[PDB]
Formats: C-alpha cells, structure tokens, sequence
DNA sequence: GCCTATCGATGTATATATCTGACACGTGCCTGGAGACTAGGGAGTAATCCCCTTGGCGGTTAAAACGCGGGGGACAGCGCGTACGTGCGTTTAAGCGGTGCTAGAGCTGTCTACGACCAATTGAGCGGCCTCGGCACCGGGATTCTGATGGCTGGAAT
DNA sequence: ATTCCAGCCATCAGAATCCCGGTGCCGAGGCCGCTCAATTGGTCGTAGACAGCTCTAGCACCGCTTAAACGCACGTACGCGCTGTCCCCCGCGTTTTAACCGCCAAGGGGATTACTCCCTAGTCTCCAGGCACGTGTCAGATATATACATCGATAGGC
C-alpha cells in the first residue's frame, strides 16, 4: 500500500589605599574626629580589602554599577523610619542583631587554609598564594599576595607547606588489610594524644577505646551506643588517631556527619588528632568540584592527601560515584539509626561502599522493633545476618530466654555505658509533665474541627477545606497555637502591648509558658525549647521579640555556615541570650551545647526516642549544673492520647534494657 | 486480583513484525488502550447497526460494515480483506 | 605583583531554539507539584475531602498540557492569519470560538 | 521581612511554563497579556474534567479520584487519553 | 487445535473477543465469524502501528518502542490520524513543525 | 399499516400544560420527538457504561441520576434531578 | 397505571421496554423509566414553554421550527445541549458584527 | 453539476452567516468544500443501505450519517 | 436611487438570517447528490425527505462555515472573506488538519 | 548602501565508558475457554401487493446570467514608540529523601430484595377519517429608512 | 480681514418593509374503533447490600540542594497608525436559461406474511492459555568528550 564593579552595600579623607590593610597598620585610621558610611564592597576582589569609605570615591575612579545605589537608598530610609518607630526593646533586640552581624561578615576576612601556590615567585620569594575562606565554600577560594597574606596570617602557609612535604598520606597498597596485626593492651593513655596541653580522656573513654581496638583486632565492625551525652565522637577520634600512630595505618577514612554537627566535628578534628588533614566536604558543585581538585590527589604522586572527610548524608548521596572506587577502610558514620530502614537510599549506597570496618554512633539504637537493630548488624557485618528470617524465628518474641540471648549475642558487638555506671558527677535529669487545659478559643476551634465545620474556620480566612484531610496533624495545630489553622487579624488590635495580651490568650499553653519562663528568669537559667514544627518557632519567635532579650534559632531553613555562629554565641560566656529556638529533627541531635538548665518540649514528636535525644543537648560533659526538663502536655486532648502509645512503647523498652545489666 | 490485558498477543505482533525491537510498559499501556478505543467503538456502531435493521444478532457483516464506517480507506479495504480471509480460513477447519 | 599599593544573540534566535527543544523532549512541562495543588484547589469546589491518586494528576496533567499545546498551535495560525507574529489575547479567543468553545 | 501574602494557586502556573508550552506549540512571539488568558483557559478546562471525575467518583461511593475517572472524564469530553487505562 | 486462533491463524483472542461481545450488552446475539473478524481486523491495526513505530525507533536507533515512537508513526500517517485524531498519547509530544514565517530567509 | 411509535400524545399533553392555548405543526413535533429520542438515547448510554465501568448488572435510578448529572448543564441537570427524585418518591408511595 | 402513581404525562412503561430492549444493561431498574420519564418530561416542558413564549412574539400562535431554533440558540443551558444539533427550518439567530454595520 | 450552486446560492448562504462582502475566489472554495462534506455523508449512508441490502437511500440513512459525523439532524427521524 | 455599496448586502442580511426557507435550488442539489453517489454505487434510488435532509445538513454547514470565516476575516482587520479564511476555520475545526 | 570571514564565543550533535533499573523469559496454578449436546427462536427465504420514486411533458415566471461604472476596501510602503526578548545576579520553591499514620481502596462471604420470566386481561394509543380556523396569500394602505440636494459654523488656509 | 471642507441638522424624493384589511385553502386537532402492549399477579434465583477484614498507597510534615523563577536593565524589532494607489466587488439594468409547478403513467423495490431449519445460548466436564511473581542482565540513563553551525560583526573589497 575594566572597570571595577561593586559587589554589596553594608573621619572624612580616610579612604583608598592607605585605609587598606597595606597601610592602616602602619597609620590606623586616618582620622576618629567628631558623616558616616559604610564598609568597603567591591564585586571581584576579596573581602580582606576592608576599608571605610565615602559616596564620593566610587565617583571619581568612575566605577561602573553606581546605579545600583538607589536599592541602598531605599534600605537606608526604610531603616531610618522603621527605626525609629520600633519600640525599644524591637530597638535593641535590632542592635543585637546588628552586632552579631558584623562580626560574621569580620570572620571571613581570616584565613583558615592555603590551596594553592603558583610557581610565580613574586620577588623571588613570594609565590602566590590560593587561600581559603572562614565561613565561606570554595567558591569564594581567591589568590592573595604571598607577603600580604604572611603580615596577618603567617602560620597558615607554614601549615600547607608541612602538609605539603609530608608524606603520611594514604596509599593505595596496604599490607595490614591482608593480616589484622596482634591485639596490643593500652593500659593508659598516650602521651601524643592531648598534645601538649594535656587534656586526658576520661575512663570510661579510655575503657571504649581499648574495645574498639580489640574489636577491630578481630576484624569485626561494632556499633557504638554510648548514652547521649558521653563524648561518642572523642571516642571516634581516639580510635582514628590510635589508627594512624600505633600502627602507622594512615589509610583513608570517611565520617558522615550530620549538617548541624559539622562544625563540633570538624573541631574536635582541629584540637584532638591534630596530626591528621581534615577536608570539609560540604557546599555547591563548583566548591566540590575545586575541593576534587586540589585537596584529593597528590599529582605528584597521584596519591590521596586527605586523612579524613565529614560529609552530610544528603552530600554524599548526590556524589555517590567518585567516592565509589577509592575504597575507605573506615567508614564511620554518626547519627546512624537513619540506617534503621534498610530500604532508604542511604543503606543501598553505603553497603556498595567496599569498607574493612564501619562503626555507627547512635544514641539510642533500640528503636520501634527488632528489625531495625537488624539492619543495623547487617550493616556490621552482612555476612553474618545475611537472612532476616533466620534471625527472626532464632530471636522468637514472647520467651524470656531470647532477650538473654540477645544480650549475649550483641556484646561483642554493640558497647553501651549508662551515664550512672560511668560518671556520677552529673547531676541526676529531672522529667516532670505539666498538664494545661486547653484555651476558651482552642476548644471552639476544636469543636469546629472535629465536627468538621470548616465554615467558621473559612469565615475570612484563606484556608482551604481540603487542608483537613489528616485530621490528627490539625487537632496537633490546634492544640498547640490557635493561629497555626487561622492566621490572626492583625487589623483588630494596633498596639503591640494588646495583640500580645491576644496572642497569649489565645493558647492555652503559653498561659503556663510565659510564667514558667519568667520564674526561671529570676533564677537566672537559660532555656532550650525543642518543638517539631517549625511554623510553631516563628510563633515563639514573635512573642519573644516583644519582652525577653535576643533569641538564636536553629532551624532546617538556617543556612549552615550560620548555625555555628549561633550556637558559638549562646554557649560563649557572657551570653545573654535567654533562650534557644531548636527545631527537633535539626537541633536536637548531636550538637554539644551544655549551656542551658532547662529544656522545654513544646510539643511530643511520635517517637519518644528523638524526645530523648533533644533532652540530653544540655546534659552532656559540660554541664556543671542540674537541668530541668518540663515536657509540655494538654489536658483533655490527643496531646495524652500519643504519651499514652509512648508510654507503652518506654515501658517495653526500659525492660528489655535492663536486661542486659546484671542486676 | 487478575487484571487481564492483550500485552502478550500485542508482544506477539511485534515479535513477527520488527523482531528484535522491543516496547516499553508504557508502550504496551498505549497499545492496549488503543485496542480496548477500537474494540468498542466497532462494537458500538454494529450495534447500532443491529438494532436500526431490527436484527438480534451481530454477525461478521455487521463488523465488516462497522470497519467501513470507521475505519477509512485502504486502512478500511484491508481490515476488510484480512477479515474475510480469517473467517474463511475459520470455516475450512 | 598584585598588591594595590560581549556576545549577544538577537531577538528570536533563542525562541527557535526552544520551539525545536520543545517539540523534540516529551518532559512535562508545567511543574508537577503546582498542578497537583490547583488541581486540589478546584476539586473542592465540588466535593471536600477529596483524594487524588498520583497518577489521576499525572493524566490531568498530561491532558492539560496537550490542550494548552493544541490551542497555542491554532493561536500561532490565527496570529500569522494577521500577519503577525506574537500571539495575543483575541488569538485565543478566534480559536476557541472556531473551535466551538463556549 | 515576611508579610506572610501567599500567591494565588493559578498563579503557580508560572510564566516560564506558559512560554514553554507557547514554544512547544511554534510560537516565536508572545504577547504579555496572554499569561493571564491562559490561566482561566486551563481552569476552566480542569473545571468541566474535575466535575465529570467527580461525578464519576460518588457514584463508585468513593473517596479517591482514581486515574480511570479522568480517563472517563476526558472521553466523555472527546478527548480520549492512553497510557493510565482503558 | 483446540484453540479458535489457531483455526484462523490470528494471534490476538478469539475467545477473548467473543466473551466481550457477549458480555459487553452490545447484541443479544453473537454469531461465530464475528469474533474472527473482529479478532483480526485489531491485528491487523496493532501491525500497521508497530510496523511504523518500529520503524521510527531504529530510526532514533533505539531498540525499545516508546510512546514518542508510537506519537509519531501515528501523526506521520493520513490514515491513522484520523483514525486517532482526537487521542492524546502521554508523553508522546507533538510532531516538529516550524511555520515558514518564523524563520529567516 | 405497521405502528410507529411517538411521543406526540405526551408532547401535546406538555404543551397543552404550559400553554393551553397554543398548537404545534407537524415538523416541530417531529424536532420534538427526535429531541427525546436522542437525549432518551445519550442518558441510556451514560447509564450503561456507568454501569459496565463499575461492574454492575443493573441500570439503577442513581445511573440515571449520575448520568443526568454528567450530560446536562447545571442549572438543568439540577432541575432534572430534583424532578426525577420527586417522581421516584411519589412512585414508592404507592407501595 | 404506573405513570399516574408517578404524576407523570410521559409514559413510564414505553420507557421501561426501550431500556430492556435497547442492549443497555443485563437488568434494568425499577426506578430507572420514572426517572428517566421525569428528565425528559422537564426538558420538553422547559423548551416547549420558551417556543411559545416565541410564538407569542412573532404573534403566531401555533410553534414551527423557527420557534424552537430560536428558543434552543437564545438559552445557554440548552443551547449547550445541542450544540452539535441543526434543526430543520430553524434558520439563524439574527446576528450583525458591529464591524460590518457603517459609521 | 456541482456548478448547480450557483454564485447567487454562495451569495446567499454568506448573508445569512453574516458577510458582508465577498471575494470572488470563494465560490470555487464553497463548491469543494461542499462536495467534501457530501461525499462524506454520502459515503456512510450509501454503506448504511448496502447493509440493508436495499437500493433506496433513505432519510434515516442519512441522518444516521450525519449523527457519526457529529451532525445531528433533528426533523426526519432518529 | 443608487445605493451606497453595503446597504442592500445588509439588507440581504437582514432578509435572509429572519427567514428560514432554503436557499439553495432543490434540483442541482438533487443533481449533485446523485452525481456524487454515482461513484459508489450505480442505480440508487432517493427518498425525497433523504435529499431535503442533506440539503438542510449543507445548509447547516456552510453558514456554520461562512460565520466562522467572516469571524476570521474581522481578525485580519479586513471585512471581506477570501479563501485563507476559509482554510483556517476549517483547520482551526479539524476538520482539514 | 553592499559581499566574506572569525570568534566578542556558543549550542547543538555525535562519541565513548560506566551503571542501573526496567524488561525479556521461566515457572506454578487456577480461572476461563473449549469440546460436547440440546432446544428453539430468529433469520432466511419465496410470494404477494402496494407506494412512491422515476420519468414525461407544457407554461410560466423567477432566477441566473452577463455587462458597465465607480466607489471603497485591499494592500503595500513608511514611520514612530513601546513592549517584548535576552541576559544577568538573586532568590525562591520545586524536588526528592526520610519519618510518621491511617483513611480507605479492594475482597470475601452471607442472604435477602428485587428484577426476570411467565400467564390472563384489559385499556391506552394507534391508524383511519373528518371539518373547520391559522395562516397563507395580496393589496393598497400607512411610514421608515436613505442618500443627495441642502444651513450653517470651526478649523486651517488665503 | 475672508473663506471652503466636515459638520453638527437640514428637507425633500423615492424606495422599502410593514400594516392592514378580503379570500380561501388544508393541515391541524378532534372522534371512532380495535389491537397489542402494558398491567396485575406469582415463583423464582441470584445481584448486590452490608459487614469484617487486610494492607496498599495517600497525606502531612522537615530537611536540604540546586535548578528554575524572579526582578531589572537595555535596545531593537515588531505593532499599529497612516497615507495613497489601484482593482475588485457591488449595485443595477436587461436578456436568457432554467427551476418550478401541475397532471399523469409505470413498475420497481419496500413491505409484509407464512413457514422452515439452522445457529446460537445455556449447561456440563475438563484441562492448558494466561497471569502473577521472580529474576538475570542488556538498553538506556548518565558522565565526560570533542565536532560542528553561527547572534552576528568586525575589517576591506566598490
Ligand atoms: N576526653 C575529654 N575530656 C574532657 N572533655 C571532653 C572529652 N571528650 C569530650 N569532652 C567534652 O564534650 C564536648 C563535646 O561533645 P561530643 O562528645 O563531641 O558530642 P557528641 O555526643 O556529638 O559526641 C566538649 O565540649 C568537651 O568539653
Ligand atoms: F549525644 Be551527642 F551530642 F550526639
């Protein structure tokens, strides 16, 4: 069938180059006499040229970009009105705010780590330099005077050369792999751990140290489930630093961190084992692709020059291919009970990782079944729980014999120390549950939900119907905060001191919340609050404003670089800050804050296990104090009817617990 | 429970006409899409055709009509000549 | 010693580029988690409480976006029928009335 | 800082994706007044299948648009789609 | 054989075709040739269309049939546009086609 | 003569309920009678793949209703169905 | 008789034997011909109501198919019924562009 | 035959769609266009009484036609 | 006297969109009807209400038609239809696609 | 105001080498199709007869058909100006991974109500007639355009 | 100081529907009788209505990356108004062709009816197409490759 362009907007004569920093050592500032202006910003040079500078110099050089002045105007009235109508406790909280914000943008002006140097031996002597950023990725990496940067940073070029010259980097080749060595007793601790600032592990540290390195003697991996609040992660380090000195293995090692505990790590890194290279292996694909660069391989030799990565969970899934052909014999990872559903991503990609010994830190490794701490062994060793239904009919439920069994089976491979049976010098957790009976507007809301009779909630207001489709996470809403289902008219009341008096009727428990955190106040103790939403933050946040002095928070929406900042701040001394803004999942594992003396749950998440991990933030090693914890709980609603399910759930748990002490 | 498709007489097909090709499920989803689109719609014209004569029954010359209303041109004459010779070839048994 | 002491395509060659683009990837082309919301957003209109499966939003979508595609086709012949070149408004509007929508 | 406005559901139609499916159809040029005749042109198309989908979902006396309701939706309309049933 | 595809050498069901018919509340009736016919007038539409999109695969030097292959067999084709003028195939696109009056000289 | 089937006798007896005083010609009750014939047969089919789509035996009055929603425009299918449940409840009271 | 137990002029049993003896269904209701009766019912009425209503404008007063043309086009809902529907004799709603008509 | 329309015919017919002023080129489009649909219904309708197996074509045939077409005629029979 | 060109074809207009008789003559029609069943097959009868009902349905049509190019005539900012108008209606339809 | 020529650089395309998930075959089993057989209604005839389609013909207007002039639209070429495209830096939110829950989508199974299929029977609706009014006709009636004579002046021009 | 086009009204011939009365057909709408199809009453057996139960799979977050959206700047291409020329159509008159109507005649095909017998639906027993599920591993998704067509557009040939 040309020209310079600027990159941001932050006496009269100090201006140009003798305000740099090539001249204002030798002359200060030019003149402090009794308009004002604002740091130096230009588009393509580094930061560490701050100077001060007028509205004229741009002028004269003929800068291109002077039209984007007139945003900064608009910034510059705004403030000056909005200024001077904020109230004065919106003031200072402002000028706070201000103050923090200076010195971050300082921080980046010091320099942490030389890239690269150039074989253009300026004066024959100086070689320029590549130089890394504090606070910022490797995208920002710019080359710098090799004399400029010796005046204020010397040390840190001695640094790269050392490490340069050095030749404890790893290789491919290894002879250990083929033959563990014999086991070697450390009856104490190492000279060369500690440095020579002398800082000694505590014993139980010591006594965790010496059984991993038995374990790893046999070749067996292990989990560590060391009470939260113990130091697992020095532990960590003191097994990596043992590695490298008394076995001259220096092969590679891979720590997954989580994001909010990067920067603990990483300096814990710096101060203990400083022996080894550590690389930050966080941020855009253009930082990574420099890190892949320079940092990676010794072209001279085509052998790796790290000792050890901290990559976060959602880094390492995104390049999951480099890493996959240069074997890490130890893959540690921390925060590992992500591990607990063998079916997520993380688990697929790590058990196609060819490593010799994977150690996971988890506080709290029981969790919600035995399958889980399965998966988790598995990860140990897959060969040895290869089958999930052999382990399931050889550790039947209901016999009290298995649970022995069970006991028995995970000591040589699970170590956990209760805090009581290692440090009785911390003070005893107080638990107390503060029942509130849920506000005169909660219960209309509450009424109206549950007969779902969305034409009140409708009645001006933008939600929508079909928003009710799970009706448990409204009634949690409602319960909570009023304004979490219906935003507030902030057109009924004008003046502050009113909608205050509005927002805090309008919850039944910030009745108890604001006298609760008033009559800490006089005792002078800082509080964490850990809520699981985060909408329920921003309502915090708000009422906070009003009264009680600047508040940090940490959030997932919180940019990492800032986190540091923030917590650097609140545990400083001096701080006074009165309270911490952590979002649950985000905050409250891992980081060491041990600032605070009271820990306020705002609302229970549904697995009492991450309650309990927020809880031990504060109770950690550097508590000199008692801390008081208050759970916050709703009389008369669904609130009690999920503490019902995790009771239960505590109470199965503490028995098969402690089972395995001998008492 | 089951959910019966014609994926295997459709595989079937290709397999004699494009040997080595292959098809996706999506594919395959198409196909049997397009076969149940057909297979109705000449159902419902001979049943229309059925009961505007005042007939009981649908017999092959209903669908024959049916493809000839549908269907046009050679598309039409060579369902109709692969038609006739099935039901030939279906008699000489 | 550092120490301190362009190229411009024309209007209308990259919208051919990305009509022969277009015409060549199948890839949805409206982002699908917007779609799934106004999708929610008018079923309500008609009956609360609604769910969706996943996949009745992909037809919707599929459908939507082939429609869309029809009818920037017939605006595309009304707008050049005026000898023109950029669709407008009352192009849509010949295009549907031809087409019978109401 | 956030004055928590929320943009309007049909405004998630972006104009970005208005100009790809322009492209997708040959247009070269489009006017800035389209934008918004597009919106109610797809609303309105989503009305009249979301209703017969609906429709077609209370009777089975069920609470879920399943894919086979559009499918039905759609070819009542004349506009028969393959590859979600039949 | 004891298979009534056998019998008329088709491969698609003539069972399956004659329990539809029966079935489906089209006729009180069905004769015996109806399902043969029917039975093969769908194969012969399911060649007509792989034999093309096959064709538009080794074309893209593919293997596998796609929706796009089978979007475009059947656009390319008078007869099976018609046929399909008002089907919308997913992920199938739309055909290359550019108006003279867009581009240059 | 064989016997031809119409709705003239109901369509006069329509008409003669909203105007008594009015007449029809013999086309416009031919255009009549096709109206019902095919809206008769447009309902008939909804109803019938509803039935079929749902793997059901029987035409039910609910069939009809969903049909009738799905076929006319909303002020009339509203209209219809208000009418059509009325008939059905006066036809069960007579039970 | 059982269209007067249902208030019905339309007949509920001609209805009936169509849906049995129209290849619909395997079985058909017995509330289906009532309902059915009552639609049909209504959409006469309503059309029949605004032909004569039309006649009653042209000063006729028996309806022709120019009536119900003019009827079905000058109501949306029923014009959206028939949209593909052409009556015979119906002719064409009065309709000038205002383009066409002179300054 | 198809001549038999006319241009006075044309003529009309655009009147009663509206038009106003007619170019001359559309008689020749109107005449093709109208054969197109005539062989279109009358296809069908032919194939409609040969399955009859009658020699008349008659009005339902026809409407039968323009009812696959999407063409219902209302006033002859359906 | 002499009109004005637009003023008698408005007048048609007016005449012929009121009435509602047929336009066209009933024998050419008859004629090509029968001419163009010719090809298919030879010695058909006609009913007459067969030819009044595809008279009607052409009618139909080409009015439908006709709106739709003076529709598409006023796009062009122009008042007279010529055959691209013709050709992108019937595009815009399908029906020539 | 034009031809060609190279890169302010640019984006497709056409090559590899992974690796990875979807796809092409295998295997158990349980439903559905296929061999038997039967009953009986519907389809298939051959007759008959009635209509209505086809074809003739003569007169008889209506329409179609040309032919001319001149008005006003079609259509081209020109000229402003603005809104659209392109491109960049910044931000936002989609997308995806992970964690919870549980509403509700499908199934099984029980047994009961309500349709199907009968039989008598009876009245609605059908075809067949029959006889006036609604609506054609068709005037001359009125009157409602409509285009060319018209009065004037403002505005730009004299 | 003076004045002719557009122009507000103008005013008067025609040229049109329309408005009206007559006249008078014929198709409505009413009545009659009688068929057959709908109604009443009965048994009868399975849809399907309801209940109880398992898990998909659908919803609601948080968290975090990062690509796409967003806002703004620049300039140039396209739109839309404008003017002017020309030809193409409209309107009208007069001639020519053919519809249209009425009465008539034929016989061909639709329609109908009696009678027959063959093919289909319904029931039963018995497997082997078919499908769910599992699985091993190539085709395609995906990196990194250069190769190849030009936004122009700049510089020199006239
Ligand atoms: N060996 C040690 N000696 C003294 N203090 C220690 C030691 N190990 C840990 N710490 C304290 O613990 C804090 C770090 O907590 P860390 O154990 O890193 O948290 P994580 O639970 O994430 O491991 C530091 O502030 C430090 O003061
Ligand atoms: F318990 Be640790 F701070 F993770």
């Amino acid at each position: 069938r040309e020209f310079e362009t600027i990159e941001r907007f932050m006496r009269k004569g100090a201006t140009g180059a003798t305000t740099t920093i090539y001249a204002v050592e030798a002359d200060g500032d030019p003149n402090a006499g009794f308009e004002i202006q604002y740091l130096i910003k230009w588009k393509g040079w580094s930061h560490i040229h701050n100077t001060w500078e007028t509205e004229e110099t741009l002028k004269q050089q003929n800068v291109r970009g002077m039209k984007k002045l007139d945003n900064y105007k608009k910034k510059d009235q705004e403030t000056k009105r909005w200024l001077k109508n904020a109230s004065p406790e919106d003031v200072e909280y402002y000028n706070c705010q201000q103050e923090l914000t200076d010195d971050l943008h300082k921080q980046y002006q010091i320099v942490e780590r030389i890239i690269a140097h150039s074989n253009q031996k300026s004066a024959a002597g100086y070689p320029d330099y590549y130089c890394k950023w504090q606070g910022l990725p490797y995208s920002e990496c710019s080359w710098e005077d090799g004399a400029l940067i010796s005046k204020k940073f010397q040390a840190c070029i001695d640094e790269y050369f050392s490490r340069n010259q050095s030749k404890t980097t790893p290789f491919k080749d290894c002879k250990v792999l083929k033959q563990r060595p014999r086991f070697v007793a450390l009856k104490k601790q190492p000279s060369y751990i500690g440095g020579h600032e002398g800082l000694e592990l505590r014993d139980y540290q010591l006594n965790g140290l010496n059984w991993l390195a038995h374990s790893w003697c046999k070749g067996n991996s292990c989990i560590l489930a060391d009470e939260m609040g113990l130091g697992k992660t020095i532990q960590t380090i003191s097994f990596l630093n043992y590695l490298f000195h008394e076995h001259q293995l220096y092969g590679p090692f891979l720590l997954v961190v989580p994001l909010s505990t990067l920067t603990s790590w990483q300096r814990e890194i710096q101060t203990w084992a400083s022996q080894m290279n550590a690389v930050v292996y966080l941020g855009d694909i253009n930082s990574r692709n420099m890190i892949r660069t320079h940092e990676w391989t010794h072209h001279q030799t085509k052998r790796l020059k790290f000792n050890i990565l901290l990559t976060t969970y959602e880094i390492l899934l995104k390049d999951k291919a480099f890493l996959g052909g240069l074997n890490w014999a130890f893959i540690g990872v921390d925060e590992a009970h992500r591990l607990k559903n063998d079916d997520s991503l993380l688990y697929k990609t790590l058990i196609d990782f060819k490593s010799n010994h994977r150690l996971l830190i988890t506080g709290t490794p029981l969790q919600n079944s035995l399958k889980e701490l399965w998966s988790l062994l598995h990860f140990i060793m897959p060969e040895k729980f290869s089958s999930w239904e052999d382990f399931e009919e050889e550790h039947g439920k209901g016999r009290e014999y298995g649970y022995a069994s069970l006991h028995k089976e995970l000591e040589p491979f699970l170590l956990r120390r209760v805090k009581k049976d290692v440090e009785k010098s911390l003070p005893a957790k107080v638990e107390q549950i503060l029942r509130m009976e849920m506000s005169a507007l909660q219960k209309q809301y509450y009424k109206w939900i549950l007969t779902r009779n969305y034409k009140a909630l409708s009645k001006g207001s933008k939600g929508s119907t079909s928003g009710f489709l799970n009706i448990m996470m409204e009634l949690k809403k409602c319960c909570n905060h009023c304004y979490l289902i219906k935003p507030p008219d902030n057109n009924e009341f004008y003046n502050k001191q009113e909608a205050l008096q509005h927002l805090i009727r309008s919850s039944g428990k910030l009745i108890l919340l604001d006298k609760l955190l008033i009559r800490l106040r006089e005792r002078g103790n800082r509080v964490l609050i850990f809520s699981q939403m985060v909408r329920m933050l921003d309502i915090l946040a708000e009422y906070l404003k009003y009264r009680q002095f600047p508040f940090q928070r940490l959030d997932g929406s919180i940019k990492g670089e800032l986190r540091k900042q923030a917590l650097d701040h609140f545990n400083a001394e001096g701080s006074e800050d009165f309270c911490f803004l952590l979002s649950t999942r985000a905050g409250g594992l891992g980081i060491n804050l041990a600032s605070a003396d009271t820990v306020v749950i705002f609302d229970s998440d549904w697995n009492p296990q991450n309650d309990l991990q927020a809880q031990a933030r504060a109770h950690r090693i550097g508590q000199k104090k008692q801390v008081n914890i208050y759970r916050l709980v709703t009389k008369g609603s669904v609130e009690e009817d999920i503490l019902e399910r995790a009771k239960k759930k505590m109470v199965l748990d503490h028995l098969v617990i402690q089972r395995m002490d001998t008492t | 429970t089951r959910k019966e498709s014609y994926a295997i007489y459709v595989y079937k097909v290709l397999k004699q006409v494009h040997p080595d090709t292959g098809i996706s499920s999506k594919a395959m989803s198409i196909m049997n899409s397009f076969v149940n689109d057909v297979f109705e719609r000449i159902a419902g014209e001979a049943s229309r055709l059925a009961h505007y004569n005042k007939r009981s029954t649908i017999t092959s010359r209903e669908i024959q009509t049916a493809v000839r209303l549908l269907l046009p041109g050679e598309l039409a004459k060579h369902a109709v000549s692969e038609g006739t010779k099935a039901v030939t070839k279906y008699t000489s048994a | 010693a550092r120490t301190k002491q362009p190229h411009r395509y024309r209007p209308g060659t990259v919208a051919l580029r990305e009509i022969r683009r277009y015409q060549k990837s199948t890839e949805l082309l409206i982002r699908k988690l917007p779609f799934q919301r106004l999708v929610r957003e008018i079923a309500q209109d008609f009956k609360t409480d609604l769910r969706f499966q996943s996949s009745a939003v992909m037809a919707l979508q599929e459908a939507s976006e082939a429609y869309l595609v029809a009818l920037f086709e017939d605006t595309n012949l009304a707008a050049i029928h005026a000898k023109r070149v950029t669709i407008m408004p009352k192009d849509i509007q010949l295009a549907r009335r031809i087409r019978g929508e109401r | 800082r956030h004055r928590k406005v929320l943009r309007d559901n049909i405004q998630g139609i972006t104009k970005p994706a208005i100009r790809r499916l322009a492209r997708r159809g040959g247009v070269k040029r489009i006017s800035g007044l389209i934008y918004e005749e597009t919106r109610g042109v797809l609303k309105v198309f989503l009305e009249n299948v979301i209703r017969d989908a609906v429709t077609y979902t209370e009777h089975a006396k069920r609470k879920t648009v399943t894919a086979m309701d559009v499918v039905y939706a759609l070819k009542r309309q004349g506009r028969t789609l393959y590859g979600f049933g039949g | 054989a004891k298979t009534r595809s056998s019998r008329a050498g088709l491969q698609f069901p003539v069972g399956r075709v004659h329990r539809l018919l029966r079935k489906g509340n089209y006729a009180e009736r069905v004769g015996a040739g109806a399902p043969v016919y029917l039975a093969a007038v769908l194969e012969y539409l399911t060649a007509e269309i792989l034999e093309l999109a096959g064709n538009a695969a080794r074309d893209n030097k593919k293997t596998r049939i796609i929706p796009r292959h089978l979007q475009l067999a059947v656009r390319n084709d008078e007869e099976l546009n018609k046929l399909l003028g008002r089907v919308t195939i997913a992920q199938g696109g739309v055909l290359p086609n550019i108006q003279s009056v867009l581009l240059p000289k």
